């Protein structure tokens, strides 16, 4: 069973767990309770080939710096979640997330996600953004971003409408199969 | 510092301790997961051990200090170090 480790992270306030749950439950029940556990896998269909998916979402807690997602390091591919209707989220994703990955240069593939699509294609909401002098991101805008950061693939989706959630995971899996592999192991010391 | 609302400080340590509890209990859970047989990679089990140890110290200091809060709460004559 093709088991791939995918970790969902985003500079946004929330949307990390909702993204994963929406695809596994087809509907996010909500819950504001923080995240501590990790064990959470889901089956996905890619090209008719059953694939084991590892869902690991990090909570918005700084104290968990040490208790950080153990999967993160091994993560075959991490998803970049940001708000499309807000250019700022897009402005900072490449700003902070890119300099970090390049520092190690793991050559690990990286997928792009456009969570919250329901409000991205909303006229009235878009009108509201104008009030704050903000405009939503288009497809070619992100497409170009994938070229500069060398992202394996970039797509947009919603957890409420489920635009293309399955597509995110489906493409993310391929990110390791087709593009360059992953496999990253490095110990800190013999004893702890 | 704190006047008569010394009870606030005490509860604060209870909260901090409890937060660390989730941290400690969290790592241990991950340890038990990889502890059985050999799944995925051993590196995951190691990270759980180190992060868990770190949390152990966290609870140790927070726990002892909490006891110090209640101690100094009863006594009103003895001065602080
Ligand atoms: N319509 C819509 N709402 C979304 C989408 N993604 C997230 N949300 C909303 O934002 C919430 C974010 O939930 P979640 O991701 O679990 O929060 P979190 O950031 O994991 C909580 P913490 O950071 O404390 O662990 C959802 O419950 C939902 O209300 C999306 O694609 N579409
Ligand atoms: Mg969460």
């Amino acid at each position: 069973m093709q088991a791939i480790k995918c970790v969902v992270v985003g500079d946004g306030a929330v949307g990390k767990t909702c993204l994963l749950i929406s695809y596994t439950t087809n509907a996010f029940p909500g819950e504001y309770i923080p995240t501590v556990f990790d064990n959470y896998s889901a089956n996905v269909m890619v090209d008719g080939k059953p694939v084991n998916l590892g869902l690991w979402d990090t909570a918005g807690l700084e104290d968990y710096d040490r208790l950080r997602p153990l999967s993160y390091p091994q993560t075959d591919v991490f998803l970049i979640c940001f708000s499309l209707v807000s250019p700022a989220s897009f402005e900072n994703v490449r700003a902070k997330w890119y300099p970090e990955v390049r520092h190690h240069c793991p050559n690990t593939p990286i997928i792009l996600v456009g969570t919250k699509l329901d409000l991205r294609d909303d006229k009235d909401t878009i009108e509201k953004l104008k009030e704050k002098k903000l405009t939503p991101i288009t497809y070619p805008q992100g497409l170009a971003m994938a070229k500069e950061i060398g992202a394996v693939k970039y797509l947009e989706c919603s957890a409420l409408t489920q635009r293309g959630l399955k597509t995110v995971f489906d493409e993310a899996i391929r990110a390791v199969l087709c593009p360059p592999p992953v496999k990253k192991r490095k110990r800190k010391c013999l004893l702890l | 510092g704190i006047p008569a609302t010394n009870l606030s400080r005490v509860a604060g340590l209870e909260k901090q301790l409890a937060i660390e509890l989730k941290v400690k209990q969290g790592a241990e859970n991950m340890i038990q997961t990889y502890s059985n047989g050999s799944t995925k990679d051993r590196k995951l089990l190691l990270t759980a051990q180190q992060m868990l140890q770190d949390s152990k110290t966290k609870i140790d200091i927070i726990r002892m200090q909490l006891r110090r809060a209640l101690q100094a709460d009863q006594l009103e004559n003895q001065a602080a170090p």
